[PDB]
């Protein structure tokens, strides 16, 4: 570390910083695998043993929650490990096919994760998901599109149905879903606002997710004035089943 | 799918929202509180309250001392014309002390005015640092924000004070002025070889180059994944829905592994922070340490004699 | 092979090109037919990097380079040993950089997500080509491509810097900057809010979504929100690499390769207003 | 050697085949342009 | 069902007559200005120059 | 309506229409075409300038 | 009655076809431009 | 010899194999070109 | 089954088309080999050709 | 020593011995080719 | 069952093949290594060849 | 000692032992390879 | 922890053992090798 | 002083100290290489 | 004394109390190394 030495005090910090960069790298990919370990082996392997790679999942952690209650991760209970899926194929790697109706069973982009059958409670334990009929003081700001008498048409130019009322998401204030009344049926499902194009003709809303009879298949809630995650993990992957399977 | 989330479709409008009620020992806030429609165009309209209380005012009074005492000294190199003013407003600088006085208190007009207002902005600096863990502790929450603050505090302590001090010269800092702090900049990089084969330089650029990735990919991926509610991150980390898994079997089918809901955030604050410290570090050793980067480089096999 | 919850969406169908023939995984890695021809593209580019190593004085890693066609050359096609394999791993990289993007395309297709990835990718790939393609054209001949060599091209970006006065007075070069600055001070604020939402005080619950706006609010007096800053961040991370191509493009097909940036902004300082 | 369409379909090794040659073809031609003796556009160099 | 851009027949073809209309009147307007322009000083010089 | 949302007949109103207005441009590219070829002809003779 | 369009859907053929063929114009048309005897814009380099 | 079709898909292998075969035939077929005594085009560089 | 999904008789069938193939490009191969050496031998002495 | 298989999967050891032999042989097939006395193609002065 | 899911009459026909394969690999390799060094001898003295 | 392989799986031991003690030898032999004395292919002019 | 019997721990280990001490012996008598080739450990004024 | 076992998972204290030994062990050796009186590869000068 | 671990658990205190006497000695050897009267490897005249 002399004058005239090889060795200098810059190179040295950089060696430095290299085993720290190595540190927090190893940190990094050990907080990485905080959900969905251990893997689920494929076919033609072994299973006494779990697979889980070199950087080990680190212990469980738990949070601790408004009321009092707690909370473990990783969140085992939300995997759905068995659900009607058949392998295309005996060997490792080979893509599944659906058994039956994929719109019903929750498989492939339209799978759902089993969340908590509970709404979300915002800051003064009230549902934060409501429709406007029921959030006093909230409106539409009148200079958008009213979307409330439009009809709503599928993929496939059919009308499925009319726009009765917007859910909005108090504490965040943003529309977050429709409640579309089906044609035939005076039943009420909901459409998420991302999935719809309000205003794209003149007087509609286009989704081209699914074909316009299909709203009559959107999974419904259980009360008409609120929403549980699961619903609306439900309702979301209905709507995404249809970027693939709806043909 | 049709539907990308770039710009809102329709506006809900509500009351103004006052805010969490404040942990004991603050100051209560403003009242005052408008609505912007554009602003809610791409995110939210409510625009205040704000809180103010001693940090606050005390960091914009400094503030305010130090840019008044650089404006003022520009008016008066200019002979107090505003048009000549006007003329060349990026030209005008406050220039650091010259460099026959050392560490001394120069005169006013050959580097007093410039360490008065390099003195007041420091000033200013910690107090909003102060600010920022102040406001964050008196809601519960954690202080990340005001330690990544402190990054950018100590790159900005680096080239302003701590190398002057390590190289016993004022005149070692910057000027008070935008074209002229660009040419500092240009004469700092020839002055001691070249910039390009300090490591740390390295260091930081590759740092600031996978921030701008990583927060690419992380709006595009919280983009894409929306229409299943991935934007609140924090309900699908405590109950994971299929808008992160799908997030997460997006980047493992890509490129092999994956993050949660919570570790990117810290992959985002690690390549945040990692620019200005490794900046900090190669300003630290540029003078001190190395006076010629291009001499390194070829000592340590980076370039050939050339 | 698959994560706990990853069985589910393993399904077939989604792809562009081959039908089902190359829709299977090998280990966490999806393939298609685009995997297959971007991984070949990779592994034909480094193989001729290597055998350009071969052939030259060193193995160093800093001191590898694959220097561009001579200027004589023109935008012709050069002799494979004097400049024909820069050529030719350009080309390599194009493809495996497009292959790339068609594959997250059809992983995107397969998910049943937004295509919000490859389309931000594009940009990254735009201001390659700018640099490789566009901007030699436009000048000339291949020879303006920069090597590819970790510490020769940091030479070509300094040579090309200095041709032009101070490449610090290009307004497009200053706006991109401020853009980049900005990008980082964005997810430093995102990813410590975030952090200190999920990690609380001491002895404190999990906070909401309401905490960190009224930090926000109680800090500068004004938060974007939760979608805001996702899209905020997309927006200001793309408009730094559009206004950098747009920094070279302009810089020697439109300014002069021997004139200065400082000069021009005089043209502030002649306006009639102060001017005489 | 007419086994081949039992493990293959050939309305998908039909376009594999055609995009394989159409690049094969580009390489070869944009190899001898590379050169001067079968440059068939400016012909030998200076 | 209806319109894609929500106008109807009638309103369509009246939009469609002024459009046609100021179309035209902008036409004749550059044609006049253009040959006075080639009065002035004409352009597509010969291969040798003017 | 359909994928795209128009009918049968609309869509061959749309296509008749398209293809005469294509036309028209065409025959008027052909025009200009004729007319720049006798202000300076390119493929000129054995070295032209 | 050609099968060919039985087996084999038109209207994915024919864009790749589409963007197989206007790829190749614009390659030829540009190494014709980046030569000296084949640029019809000027001519030769001199 | 036989058993090693008992552990691998034989289309994706082939398709796989052909590829990386492929692939070294180019690089081997580059590597003589790029050099002057096996320059089979131009000749020697003298 | 097996991993494949093949049964014995496929596995021979297929390992004999295999073989067959294989060695038809190895017989191949090595007439390139011998031509391309009578064109240009490689390997030369420690002083060059 | 035929234990191994009682404790990796065979199908995939083989796979992996593949990769790991072509890498190594190729790197040393290029470290060859970099020197001058072992440069097999042109000869010694390199 | 065994950590890898194979029984010992598996793993001991696998071994054998594999044996059998990885010994003509040796052979094949040590007689090329022969040639190359009655091609070029390595291994020089401290002054050189 | 027998032990320690209650604690660890032996599987990614012993990965982790081979992926160590290859980065090792290449390493070394790369060290040695860059010397004047130790060069054994081109010998000890540089 | 690591899921392994009793037996197949001492079992492993033992083959482990073995292995490993080939390996030294394999290793060892290349150093000699290396060594007659060209000595290391110069003297303080150089070979 | 058996008790620090109580205290720390000795599988992850053993692979840290493994890994703290052997970077140690490297970073010495390079050091040692680094200087001229103790270079044991091409000697001093 | 024994109440300072009432307020901080051994581990984390241990941890930290480790990683900073290690900092601390690295710092010192170099420190050492650095100067010429106390260079323990090459020795005087720095
Ligand atoms: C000559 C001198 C010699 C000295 C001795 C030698 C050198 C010693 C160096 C010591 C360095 C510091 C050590 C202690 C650090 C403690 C960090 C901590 O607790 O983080 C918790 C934190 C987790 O917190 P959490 O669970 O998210 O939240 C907990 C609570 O909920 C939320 O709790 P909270 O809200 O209270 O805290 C939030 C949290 C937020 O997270 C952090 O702050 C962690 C990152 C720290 C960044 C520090 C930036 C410093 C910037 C410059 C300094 C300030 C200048 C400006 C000052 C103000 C001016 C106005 O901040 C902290 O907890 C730390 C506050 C202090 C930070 C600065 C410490 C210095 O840890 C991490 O995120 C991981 C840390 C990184 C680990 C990487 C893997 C190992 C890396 C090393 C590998 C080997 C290196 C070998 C090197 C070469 C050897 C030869
Ligand atoms: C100078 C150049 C510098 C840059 C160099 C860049 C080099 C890029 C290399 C890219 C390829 C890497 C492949 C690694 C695969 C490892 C195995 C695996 O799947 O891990 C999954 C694992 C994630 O899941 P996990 O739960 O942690 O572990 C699951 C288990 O692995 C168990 O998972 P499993 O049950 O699914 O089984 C996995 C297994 C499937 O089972 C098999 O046996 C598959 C058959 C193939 C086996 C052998 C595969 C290849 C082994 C490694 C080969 C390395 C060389 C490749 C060629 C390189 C040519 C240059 O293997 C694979 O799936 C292999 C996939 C690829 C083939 O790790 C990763 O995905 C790692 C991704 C790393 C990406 C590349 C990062 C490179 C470094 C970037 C920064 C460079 C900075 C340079 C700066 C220079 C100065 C300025
Ligand atoms: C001074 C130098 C000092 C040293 C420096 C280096 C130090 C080491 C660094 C290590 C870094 C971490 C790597 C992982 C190590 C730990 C692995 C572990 O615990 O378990 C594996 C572990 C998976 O654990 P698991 O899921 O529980 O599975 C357990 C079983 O393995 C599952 O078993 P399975 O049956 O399901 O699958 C088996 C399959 C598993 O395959 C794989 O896992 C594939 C991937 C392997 C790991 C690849 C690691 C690559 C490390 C790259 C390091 C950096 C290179 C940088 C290059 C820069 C170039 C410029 O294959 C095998 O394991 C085969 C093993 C047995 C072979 C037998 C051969 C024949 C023996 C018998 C001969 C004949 C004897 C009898 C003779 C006759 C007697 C009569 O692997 C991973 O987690 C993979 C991801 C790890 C990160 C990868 C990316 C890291 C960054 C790379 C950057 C550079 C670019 C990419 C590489 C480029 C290379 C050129
Ligand atoms: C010719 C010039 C040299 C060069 C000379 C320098 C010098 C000198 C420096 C850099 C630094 C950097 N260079 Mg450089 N750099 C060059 C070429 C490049 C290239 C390129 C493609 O060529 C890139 C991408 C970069 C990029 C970078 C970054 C990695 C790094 C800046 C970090 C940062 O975010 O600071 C921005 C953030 C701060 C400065 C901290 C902010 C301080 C506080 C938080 C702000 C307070 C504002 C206040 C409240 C406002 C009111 C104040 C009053 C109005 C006055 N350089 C060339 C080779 N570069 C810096 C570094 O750290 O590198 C070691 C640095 O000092
Ligand atoms: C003396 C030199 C001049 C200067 C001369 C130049 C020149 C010349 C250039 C710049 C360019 C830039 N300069 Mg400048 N610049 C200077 C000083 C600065 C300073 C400073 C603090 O002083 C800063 C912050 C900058 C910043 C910038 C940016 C605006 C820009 C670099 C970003 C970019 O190009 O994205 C572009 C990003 C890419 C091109 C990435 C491409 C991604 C590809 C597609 C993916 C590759 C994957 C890889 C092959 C595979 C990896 C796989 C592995 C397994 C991981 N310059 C000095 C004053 N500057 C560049 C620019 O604007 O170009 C557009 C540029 O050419
Ligand atoms: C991770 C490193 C990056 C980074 C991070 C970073 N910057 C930060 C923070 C963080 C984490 C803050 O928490 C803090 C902040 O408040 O952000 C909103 C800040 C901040 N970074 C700022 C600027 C800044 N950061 C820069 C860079 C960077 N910051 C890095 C790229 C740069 C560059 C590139 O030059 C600049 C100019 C400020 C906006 C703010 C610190 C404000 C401050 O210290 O104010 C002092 C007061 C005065 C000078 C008085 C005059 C008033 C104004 C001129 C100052 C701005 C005030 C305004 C932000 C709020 C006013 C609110 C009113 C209602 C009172
Ligand atoms: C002739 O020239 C001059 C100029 O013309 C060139 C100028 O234009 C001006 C500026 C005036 C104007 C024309 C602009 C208009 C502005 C005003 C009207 C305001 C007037 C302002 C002044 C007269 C002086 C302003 C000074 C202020 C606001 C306070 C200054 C305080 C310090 C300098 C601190 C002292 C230095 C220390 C202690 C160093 C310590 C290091 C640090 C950086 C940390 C400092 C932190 C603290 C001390 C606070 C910590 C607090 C905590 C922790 C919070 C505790 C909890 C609470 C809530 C309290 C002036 C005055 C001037 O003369
Ligand atoms: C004796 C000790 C005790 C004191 C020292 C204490 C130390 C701690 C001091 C250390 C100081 C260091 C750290 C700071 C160094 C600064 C560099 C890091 C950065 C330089 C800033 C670069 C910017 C681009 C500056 C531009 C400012 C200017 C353009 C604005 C002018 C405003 C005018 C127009 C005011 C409007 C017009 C009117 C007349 C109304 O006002
Ligand atoms: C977050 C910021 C907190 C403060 C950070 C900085 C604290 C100060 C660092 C410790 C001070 C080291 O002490 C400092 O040593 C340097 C380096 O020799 C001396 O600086 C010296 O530089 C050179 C010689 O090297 C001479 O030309 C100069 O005249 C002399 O002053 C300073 O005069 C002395 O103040
Ligand atoms: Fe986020």
């Amino acid at each position: 570390m002399q004058p005239g030495a090889y060795l200098d005090l810059a190179q040295v910090t950089l060696y430095v910083f290299w085993i720290f960069f190595a540190g927090l790298l190893f940190y990094l990919r050990r907080e990485d695998k905080r959900e969905g370990y251990p893997l689920v082996a494929d076919a033609g392997s072994g299973t006494r043993l779990a697979k889980i790679g070199v950087p080990a999942p680190p212990d469980p952690k738990t949070y601790l929650l408004r009321g009092g209650a707690t909370k473990t991760v990783p969140s085992t209970s939300n995997d759905r490990p068995n659900v009607a899926l058949t392998p295309a194929a005996p060997w490792p790697g080979a893509p599944f096919v659906p058994t039956g109706n994929p719109f019903a069973d929750g498989v492939g982009p339209g799978s759902y994760a089993q969340r908590a059958d509970v709404p979300e409670l915002g800051l003064d334990n009230l549902p934060i998901i409501v429709p406007l009929r029921a959030a006093k003081g909230m409106f539409l700001d009148p200079r958008d599109p009213n979307p409330v008498g439009m009809p709503v048409v599928g993929c496939d130019g059919v009308v499925g149905g009319t726009v009765t009322e917007v859910w909005v998401d108090r504490a965040e204030v943003l529309a977050r879903y429709l409640e579309v009344e089906v044609a035939k049926s005076r039943k009420r499902v909901l459409l998420p606002v991302p999935f719809a194009l309000i205003n794209d003709p003149f007087g509609k809303v286009s989704v081209d997710a699914i074909r316009g009879d299909q709203f009559a298949g959107v999974p419904t809630t259980s009360k008409g004035d609120q929403v549980s995650k699961l619903e609306e993990d439900k309702i979301c992957a209905y709507y995404g089943a249809g970027t693939l399977y709806a043909t | 799918a049709q539907y990308q989330n770039i710009f809102t479709q329709v506006q809900v409008e509500g009351p103004a929202y006052a805010g969490v009620p404040l942990r004991p020992g603050s100051s209560p806030r403003e009242t005052q509180t408008t609505f912007n429609y554009w602003l809610g165009k791409i995110g939210d309209a409510q625009v205040g309250p704000v809180y103010l209380g001693f940090t606050g005012v005390c960091s914009l009074l400094c503030g305010f001392v130090a840019i008044e005492i650089i404006g003022l000294n520009m008016l008066a190199s200019v002979d107090w014309s505003p048009i000549e003013f006007l003329r060349q407003f990026c030209w005008l600088a406050l220039e650091p002390p010259k460099p026959e006085y050392g560490l001394t208190i120069p005169p006013l007009k050959e580097g007093g005015w410039w360490l008065m207002a390099g003195f007041f902005l420091t000033v200013s600096i910690a107090l909003w640092w102060v600010r920022t863990y102040r406001r964050s502790r008196a809601l519960g929450m954690g202080t990340h924000v005001s330690w990544a603050f402190a990054s950018a505090i100590l790159l900005y302590l680096a080239l302003g004070f701590i190398q002057p001090l390590l190289m016993g010269s004022w005149s070692e800092a910057p000027p008070f002025g935008v074209f002229p702090h660009l040419d500092w900049t240009n004469n700092f990089s020839i002055k001691y070889g070249n910039l390009y084969y300090n490591p740390f330089h390295c260091l930081s650029i590759a740092f600031l180059y996978g921030s701008a990735l990583l927060f690419a990919m992380h709006g595009a991926t919280i983009l894409a994944v929306s229409r299943y509610g991935g934007e609140r991150e924090i309900e699908q980390m405590l109950d994971r829905g299929t808008a992160l898994e799908r997030a997460a079997l997006f980047w493992r089918w890509t490129m092999g592994f994956n993050a949660t809901a919570e570790s990117i955030h810290r992959w985002a604050w690690w390549f945040a922070v990692l620019c200005p410290l490794t900046g900090a570090i190669g300003i630290i050793l540029t003078g001190p340490v190395v006076d010629n980067w291009f001499d390194w480089g070829v000592k340590h096999g980076l370039a050939p004699p050339r | 092979a698959m994560l706990s919850f990853e069985k589910k969406y393993r399904v077939r169908g989604g792809t562009l090109i081959g039908g089902d023939l190359f829709d299977f995984w090998v280990g966490p890695f999806y393939v298609g037919i685009f995997g297959v021809m971007t991984v070949f593209f990779a592994l034909i580019g480094i193989a001729l990097i290597a055998w350009n190593t071969a052939l030259g004085p060193t193995w160093n890693l800093w001191q590898i380079s694959v220097n561009p066609p001579d200027a004589k050359y023109g935008l012709g096609f050069a002799p494979l040993a004097e400049g024909g394999i820069w050529q030719w791993v350009s080309i390599c990289a194009t493809g495996a950089f497009v292959t790339w993007a068609l594959r997250e395309v059809e992983i995107c297709r397969k998910l049943g997500i937004g295509f919000h990835v490859p389309f931000a990718f594009s940009f990254a790939i735009f201001a390659y080509v700018t640099l490789v393609v566009i901007r030699p054209v436009l000048m000339g001949s291949w020879s303006y491509g920069f090597p590819y060599g970790i510490f020769t091209h940091l030479d070509w970006v300094s040579n090309t810097g200095y041709s032009y006065g101070q490449f610090h007075y290009n307004p497009a070069h200053m706006i991109a900057i401020t853009f980049f600055f900005t990008t980082c001070l964005a997810l430093a604020l995102h990813g410590g809010l975030v952090l200190s939402a999920l990690n609380p005080d001491r002895g404190e619950p999990v906070k909401s979504p309401e905490h960190e706006n009224t930090v926000f609010r109680d800090l500068v007096g004004y938060s974007i929100g939760t979608i805001g800053i996702h899209r905020l961040g997309l927006f200001l991370a793309l408009s730094a690499v559009f206004f950098s191509a747009v920094c070279m493009i302009i810089s020697g097909p439109v300014l002069a390769e021997g004139g200065s940036w400082p000069d021009w902004w005089n043209w502030w300082r002649n306006l009639p207003i102060w001017n005489p | 050697m007419w086994r081949i369409w039992l493990l293959f379909d050939p309305r998908r090794a039909l376009v594999l085949l055609f995009v394989f040659l159409f690049g094969l073809a580009i390489i070869i031609h944009f190899i001898l342009l590379s050169t001067s003796r079968f440059n068939w556009l400016d012909g030998p160099r200076a | 069902d209806g319109s894609i851009s929500g106008l109807s027949e009638a309103e369509a073809k009246e939009f469609h007559s002024i459009f046609v209309t100021s179309f035209f009147l902008f036409i004749v307007v550059a044609v006049v200005a253009h040959i006075l322009a080639w009065m002035w000083r004409p352009w597509l010089p010969k291969a040798t120059g003017y």
